[PDB]
């Protein structure tokens, strides 16, 4: 029997007896708990008596008399929460909470937890301990555990404590109390979605969260992560999502304060996800200057290669989300500048992707002695394929939105571009056709998307781009014949066929001279281009007869 | 002005280009007078001139500096975020085109002071260096006494006050690749950058390290840690003064408040100890930690444990005396499993702790803990072997990971509870595999005896696992009768059925003994399964056809009638590789039912119009060795083989 073993174990020396009892408990019912009480009875944290009491509490937590132990644990938790001293009751409070979860005194335990939470603001005011705030958070959790109606009073006490909260030892105690208040606010936010908030001011809790974000030092990385969790729980409530923008003027305050490298690593993905959802919800009310700030910071995040694939792709998702707000406003020339920056960022991303083509088939960072994170094992080729495919899908809608935003008959057809627009479009074509080299049906679909996104462009700018880049077209078909589909898709559409026929026929007439001596594969590509141009007139004779007649 | 740029770019207006070159000082005068004067226009003139003449840029360093200053002030003007679009791209194209001009001018001469001057200037510009050209130039620089002297200059002018944290980070991000690439071919990295590094870094950064603040220079701190670790790995530090400086350096960065940089300092200290008082560092490193800190502490533990023996396992056991951190302890007791005999008393306690903890990431940790417990029990001295076998059997029953657990259980049971696991679909398959593996190898004998229950009841894939277990157990017993009977029953069931379960049963029966129903050629059921396979040419039928039963059924003569049915079905059905091979073997054995052989020959002839070539080669061999309807069909086959395209058989 366990009780018999405990009795046998029981049968200056108090510390040794406590250690022996702890060892026996680690090595190994109501009777067992009953025999434990005399053992604890028989047997300033460094104080031997306090150490023995803590050892007994830990033994009780590891494992009638159980009711008395729970009552003593509740009393210790109440003392620890109310007063800075005797704060070593965290283990006792945890044991009492565990007992309440699984013995019929759950309601008195919740009442004691609520009383401790209500006395916590008094203790905080008197101090201005940290373990008292931790015990208050544990008591709030233990009160939230049952289905008792005291949850409203516990939430009111927690809100009062959070309002109250908003030397090296004093600084550490304040930081830990702030972390406990952050946990309490996270619990309150979790409970906020269920029912309407009873707090006097709904925005008071977001203001407290912002103030705590400002106050929390970079050393407390876990506290900042918990604040991030509270922020992501904020997105659940729509009314608070409406209240935040009038308070969250700065979208970058949370990152600037996180000057620690721990924050510099942890903040980016999850916090950017929080703002991604928030902006998705509140795109209507965003200031145009704030819209620029968001689009620019997410362009920079997408530009940075230190981030993972998920961060870049979600940034692209928010970019296509924001093109909605861009085109909903007036189609002024100033508005199109943001979309131009968007496509420039996309081109830069494609450039970085293309820069590592030979390496896939700098990236010498695997040999650093100290890695701050687990090295990714994702295959480079598959990641490149997925990233390029998804970015192409994004550009499809991006180009549709660009088409639906013609600036001043100009709106209907023949959109006007500036020299920088032609430069950036020629770049986009450059790196996109360079990325198509990554190498079936999926590639044919990608080329179809490319054709669709460039047919709707203004015919003059499209003609300029084709005229400037068709030598690179040919240089690329000389390597892989799969790129021959792009001219076919260009000639298939009636809009671009009339021009593309002329440009291609003049380029082929220029390069006809060397068709003879060149080897089989390159000549075959040349004849295939000629054949495609010759069915171009067959498909659409009305528009192609005039252009193809003189050269025959 | 852009038309003017293009016109200058064209080679026709050589006189115009020369006239513009005459006005080189004057054009910059108008710029000194942003909004009024476009920087992009003048820079575009610059690239047109540079493309026209390669010698042009060799003497434009003052011009490049003026352009850099103009770009800086234009960017500061363009950093306003009030109105929607004051940022106009022309300044951006000016920026990267100026970057290209700098790349060309740096290609002109190999001195590296101008690149770091550009880095000093670029503290305020948001635009990063161009991704392609600048990184290609850096790689060219990385890809020798000139390398050593460039590094010496780099380190000597590194602590310049004008440099800012981001540009210093980029500076170190470029400094590291040359170090590591040379380390790839290095012998000791002693080829004079470290000479100035002695005095220019650790002594210089004293006020910086003594900051005791977690701020943006954590990048500087971590790169210093990494560079010192790389230098230690190269190990050219013959002198001890720098060694003392580095140990004080590591202690001071242990003293920093920022946690992650602190575990980085412990990692550096562990590297220093490994290269050449450490008990306090070890016991401090055994303390609890979080994800970003657990990676660092576990790396430090892995690099520190092998060298701690000469500098011992009682302290970690004491720490365990008072989860994710428990998973870290499982790792740091699994790696020294080779050192377990040194700490004899630690092995049983560690095995017990692993067994208690073992009972996604959690699954992998549990599997690793079970393997560690089994290895520790095996290497500790028996009772430990039985305990390890029981724990591994329980793990396999809970749960290819299952195959690995079964193999571990068999290995532990090699040298009683394994019978219960063997006693009667992932769990059933794992139990069958464990029974088979234990039968192949005290607990091993009991599991072999009890594998009959697993074979009869695994608890399609489970049935296949049970049949394979029966076959393996019977083969091991051949080197009890219950595994042999179970294998025979499985073979009979598979042969009577005529999908993968039947094939596995046939293979296991063939491996166990040639006298099994599927293995034995004279067996009627195996030949019937082969006939069923030939009819449709159901994996049991294919396995029987591929086995010796179909090939040697003809020589057995019962199997003769089933072989005749197989030949008739193959003739009626389409030609298939397995069916054709079986028919050819049957005909060869029949020559050495007559109607069945005739049907096989006719099927081969139909398949002719490589398999028919092989059949005709067999016919050639038969005739070299050498019923009216048989003679007539032999006539037909002979003449058709004559008509065949192959030269050898025809000749």
């Amino acid at each position: 029997v366990v009780q018999l073993d405990d009795f046998a174990t029981r049968l200056y020396q108090s510390k040794h007896s406590v250690l022996s009892e702890i060892c026996d408990s680690l090595e190994t019912y109501e009777y067992f708990l009953k025999s434990l009480i005399p053992l604890f009875i028989d047997v300033v944290a460094n104080s031997p008596e306090n150490k023995l009491r803590n050892i007994t509490l830990e033994i009780l937590h590891r494992i009638d008399a159980l009711q008395a132990y729970s009552n003593e644990i509740v009393d210790t938790l109440m003392d620890l929460l109310k007063v800075e001293n005797e704060l070593n009751g965290i283990l006792c409070m945890k044991a009492i909470t565990t007992l309440h979860k699984t013995q019929e005194k759950v309601h008195p335990f919740i009442d004691i937890v609520i009383e401790i939470y209500s006395n916590i603001p008094q203790v905080v005011e008197e101090q201005f301990s940290k373990q008292l705030a931790q015990a208050m958070f544990s008591f709030k959790t233990l009160a939230e555990s049952p289905i008792t109606m005291v949850s409203l009073y516990s939430s009111y006490k927690e809100l009062a404590a959070s309002s109250l909260g908003n030397n090296r030892a004093n600084y550490g105690e304040f930081i830990i109390g702030q972390v406990k208040a952050a946990s309490f606010l996270a619990y309150l936010f979790i409970r906020r979605q269920a029912q309407t908030f009873l707090e006097p001011y709904q925005q008071a809790i977001p203001d407290i969260i912002i103030r705590l974000l400002q106050d929390c030092p970079s050393e407390l990385s876990a506290a900042r992560k918990e604040l991030l969790h509270a922020t992501r729980h904020i997105l659940s409530t729509d009314f608070r999502k409406m209240f935040i923008p009038k308070i969250d003027l700065l979208f970058d305050l949370r990152v600037l304060i996180g000057e620690g490298f721990t924050a510099y690593e942890t903040l980016r993905p999850l916090a950017y996800s929080t703002v991604a959802d928030f902006i998705h919800n509140v795109r209507d009310h965003l200031t145009p200057a704030q819209l620029w700030k968001s689009v620019s910071i997410y362009c920079k995040n997408l530009q940075d290669d230190s981030l993972a694939l998920t961060v870049q792709i979600m940034s692209a998702k928010l970019l296509l989300n924001l093109i909605e707000k861009i085109m909903r406003s007036e189609s002024k020339t100033e508005s199109r500048q943001l979309l131009m920056v968007i496509i420039d960022a996309y081109t830069k991303r494609f450039k970085m992707l293309n820069s590592r083509y030979n390496g896939i088939m700098m990236s010498l960072q695997e040999y650093l002695p100290i890695q701050v994170s687990v090295p990714p094992e994702i295959d480079l080729l598959k990641d490149s394929r997925y990233l390029f495919k998804t970015l192409m899908t994004f550009l499809k809608t991006i180009m549709i939105g660009l088409k639906n935003s013609n600036p001043p008959n100009w709106n209907e057809t023949a959109r006007g571009f500036s020299n920088e627009d032609i430069n950036i479009l020629k770049s986009l074509f450059r790196e996109c056709i360079l990325a198509l080299r990554f190498f079936t049906k999926e590639e044919k679909d990608l080329m179809e998307i490319f054709a669709t996104m460039f047919i709707h462009i203004d015919p003059a700018s499209f003609n300029e781009i084709v005229r400037e880049e068709l030598p690179f077209m040919y240089k690329q078909m000389l390597d892989f014949a799969s790129l021959l589909h792009i001219p076919q898709f260009f000639l298939a559409s009636v809009i671009t066929s009339s021009s593309f026929s002329g440009i291609l026929i003049t380029f082929l007439k220029s390069k006809l001279v060397d068709l003879g001596e060149v080897n089989i594969i390159k000549s075959n590509i040349l004849i295939r281009l000629f054949k495609l141009c010759f069915m171009s007139v067959s498909l659409f004779p009305a528009a192609n007869e005039s252009v193809i007649l003189p050269h025959l | 002005t852009t038309r003017f740029v293009y016109f200058v770019g064209l080679d026709s207006c050589s006189s115009l280009r020369a006239k513009v070159l005459e006005s080189l000082p004057r054009v910059r005068g108008l710029l000194h007078q942003e909004k009024c004067v476009r920087f992009s226009n003048l820079v575009d003139l610059c690239e047109s001139l540079a493309a026209s003449d390669k010698e042009w840029i060799k003497d434009k360093e003052e011009l490049l500096g003026e352009l850099l200053d103009a770009g800086s002030v234009c960017l500061t003007l363009k950093r306003s975020s009030n109105v929607v679009s004051p940022l106009y791209f022309q300044v951006d194209q000016g920026f990267e085109t100026l970057q290209l001009l700098y790349i060309e001018y740096f290609k002109s001469q190999p001195l590296g002071h101008e690149k770091v001057f550009n880095f000093i200037d670029k503290i305020s510009k948001e635009g990063l260096p161009f991704v392609l050209e600048f990184d290609d130039f850096i790689f060219n620089e990385v890809v020798i006494p000139t390398v050593q002297q460039t590094l010496d200059t780099i380190i000597r002018m590194t602590p310049q006050v004008s440099s800012l944290d981001a540009r210093v980070y980029l500076y170190k991000r470029i400094f590291l690749p040359i170090c590591i690439y040379e380390s790839e071919m290095h012998g000791d990295l002693s080829r004079a950058w470290l000479k100035s590094f002695d005095s220019d870094v650790w002594k210089a950064t004293g006020p910086l390290v003594d900051d005791y603040t977690s701020t943006l220079e954590d990048r500087y701190r971590l790169e210093l840690m990494q560079l010192t670790a790389l230098l230690i790995k190269g190990a050219p530090t013959a002198l001890t003064d720098m060694r003392k400086d580095i140990i004080k350096f590591s202690w001071n960065y242990i003293k920093l408040d920022d946690n992650t940089s602190k575990q980085a300092a412990y990692v550096v200290t562990a590297y220093f100890i490994s290269r050449f008082l450490t008990t306090r560092i070890f016991v401090a490193l055994l303390r609890c930690h979080q994800i970003d800190t657990r990676y660092l502490v576990k790396q430090a533990l892995e690099l520190l444990a092998p060298v701690l023996s000469e500098r011992w396992l009682k302290w970690p056991r004491r720490v365990l005396s008072e989860t994710q951190v428990a998973n870290i302890y499982q790792l740091i007791v699994k790696f020294p499993d080779l050192f377990y005999p040194a700490r004899d008393h630690f092995i049983p306690n560690i095995i017990t702790a692993m067994g208690k903890l073992t009972v996604l990431e959690n699954q992998q940790l549990a599997i690793d803990l079970a393997e560690l417990i089994l290895k520790w029990e095996t290497k500790l001295p028996f009772a430990q072997r039985e305990a390890c076998v029981t724990f591994l059997i329980r793990y396999i029953c809970i749960s290819e990971l299952g195959k690995r657990a079964l193999n571990i259980l068999y290995e532990l049971l090699g040298p009683v509870k394994l019978q219960f696991f063997e006693r009667f679909l992932l769990g059933y398959c794992l139990n069958a595999l464990e029974v088979l593996a234990v039968a192949l190898k005290t607990w091993i004998i009991e599991n072999v005896s009890y594998l009959q229950k697993l074979l009869e009841k695994c608890l399609q894939d489970i049935q296949e696992i049970l049949q394979k277990v029966l076959g393996i157990i019977l083969e091991a017993i051949n080197k009890e009768d219950e595994p042999e009977e179970v294998t025979n029953f499985i073979s009979l069931i598979v042969n009577i059925i005529g999908v993968a379960a039947g094939v596995s049963l046939c293979w296991t029966l063939s491996l166990y003994r040639p006298n099994a129903l599927d293995s034995l050629l004279p067996s009627i059921m195996r030949t019937f399964n082969k006939l069923c396979r030939d009819h449709i040419a159901e994996f049991e039928a294919k396995v029987t056809t591929n086995l010796l039963e179909k090939i040697l059924n003809l020589c057995a003569a019962d199997q003769r009638r089933v072989f005749l049915s197989l030949l008739a079905q193959l003739i009626d059905r389409s030609v298939d590789k397995d069916m054709l091979l079986k028919v050819i073997n049957i005909v060869t054995e029949w020559i050495f039912t007559t109607k069945e052989k005739a049907g096989i020959l006719g099927k081969m002839m139909i398949f002719d119009l490589e398999l028919s070539k092989k059949f005709n080669q067999v016919i050639v061999d038969i005739f070299e060795s050498k019923h009216t309807e048989l003679t007539a069909r032999m006539e037909t086959a002979f003449l058709f083989g004559t008509r065949l395209s192959d030269v050898s058989i025809r000749k």
